[PDB]
């Protein structure tokens, strides 16, 4: 999914990257042990690939 | 949420036998969406199967199911006289409404909650029930109050998520009112305008781990655990 | 591949990390969906593992 | 670039038949390096197969090939009278020189470009052709001018990448000269010192996506698309 500005003012955006404390959540909710997110812009961009950390 | 239909509401079969039971709905409804129970008359219900395949804790291997979409199914590998019981079919609506099959008797041929206040009122009257918790964190789980007439199909009276989204039936709503207390580890159900449709045995029920907490509890979209229930009646 | 200085003067070096806008390029050109580059020095070093980002 | 040799330049076969055709070269030449065409006499060519295995767009499944190194091959699963046609074998030299097989007639027993200026001159004379584009971005692709004598093997007269690396044949070079215009969406070929070897039908051809652009165009190392061509002649 995506968005770009139409308002012509500047924008401030927030998001999160889930780290369960156990795997049974991870398989139950999302059904992949693989994590891969890619939050992308022109200037900034970054990916996220976590595991469970107790 | 959708009307279900079990298949059959009672059956009579011999030992050393399978038993196929089909709970199917109006619409096609996606499959990690149901769970499956038993109950002995006099005992509270017990949890067996969830999501049309997968199996609960403290178990043999014999009860096993299948099916998808509109037609969900639980089958049985072996029948035994210790299974002499009514089995149920309980589904979490996307409209957050549990819906119930009408119970299925197997006849074989030859931690806890605690309820509070069950009993009599006058019809058109007013009465409250409470429940209370023991040995867990009543914080987390989405709770449900449930009813049952004797040897009848269940009905789901009400339930509430821990962030306040209520769900009732359109008939029962307004006449009942709930309220929850996690610091108390207890629950309340104030009730008014009571007629013979309420003449039934009720149950308090702990359901669903909401998203997040420490624990060695996983979650399903099944119940967690029941209570022993209690009788409530109008009369004169 | 590699290089070290013989000129005895300081050096300034540039390179790039490809992000296609579609996969058919990625398979057609390079024939791996996997990206892994490792640009390495003593002090600096870094790896690069991108995907397609439209 | 290398001399090719098709096998056979004509054949006569019945319906409901395969057809094996082998285009092989001097050297061994690596396999995503060829593409394969048809043409009906009167029609421009059409694209079928590339890289000795893989298949173009808008297709049945019947034409399918194999081979590697020196000997490339296209085979056919079924023959039909709608296939009555000459098939060609066109390869991108590492010396950036397209080379051509001599056409292979199947006989069955019982968006666009536009050319400009084809016609007559005197031998030893001088004339220009143009081509012009429609409905794409003439920016991107590596272009090729091509020739064909009637019912003869083709010859590749010239082509140019969009960064200026020309390629001609050693015979044809100097007598022809090209120039490209992407802002115009058009192409030019000024030509001088013209003899009967030029008495032939020519084609303007859009080839290869260079590296990088937005689009729902992939690339091969085949052609993209042809034009309808036009006749050119010397006489007196």
């Amino acid at each position: 999914k995506s968005y770009a500005n139409n308002k012509e003012k500047e924008v401030l955006v927030l998001w999160g990257v889930h780290h369960p404390p156990n795997i049974g959540d991870q398989r139950a909710l999302y059904h992949t042990e693989n994590a891969y997110v890619s939050v992308v812009s022109s200037h900034y961009s970054r990916k996220f690939t976590p595991e469970i950390a107790k | 949420e959708i009307v279900l239909t079990q298949s059959p509401g009672t059956l009579s079969l011999s030992p050393g036998e399978r038993a196929t039971l089909s709970c199917r709905a109006s619409q096609s409804i996606s499959g990690y969406y149901l769970t499956w129970y038993q109950q002995k008359p006099g005992q509270a219900p017990r949890l067996l199967i969830y999501g049309a395949s997968s199996r609960a804790t403290g178990i043999p291997d014999r009860f096993s199911g299948s099916g998808s979409g509109t037609d969900f199914t639980l089958t049985i590998s072996r029948l035994e006289p210790e299974d002499f019981a009514v089995y149920y079919c309980q589904q979490y609506g996307i409209s957050p409404v549990i819906t119930f099959g009408g119970g299925t008797n197997v006849e074989i041929k030859g931690v806890q909650l605690v309820e509070s206040g069950g009993g009599l009122v006058q019809p058109g009257g007013s009465l409250r029930l409470s429940c209370a918790a023991s040995g867990f964190t009543f914080n987390i789980y989405d709770m449900h109050w449930v009813r049952q007439a004797p040897g009848k199909g269940l009905e789901w009276v009400s339930g509430l998520t821990t962030g306040g989204d209520t769900s009732y039936s359109g008939s029962v709503r307004g006449r009942f009112s709930i309220s929850r207390e996690n610091a108390k580890n207890s629950l309340y159900l104030q009730m008014n305008n009571l007629r013979a449709g309420d003449t039934a045995a009720y149950f308090c029920v702990r359901g669903v781990r909401e998203v997040g907490a420490t624990g060695g509890d996983p979650f399903y979209y099944a119940m967690a655990v029941w209570g022993q229930g209690t009788t409530v009646t109008v009369s004169s």
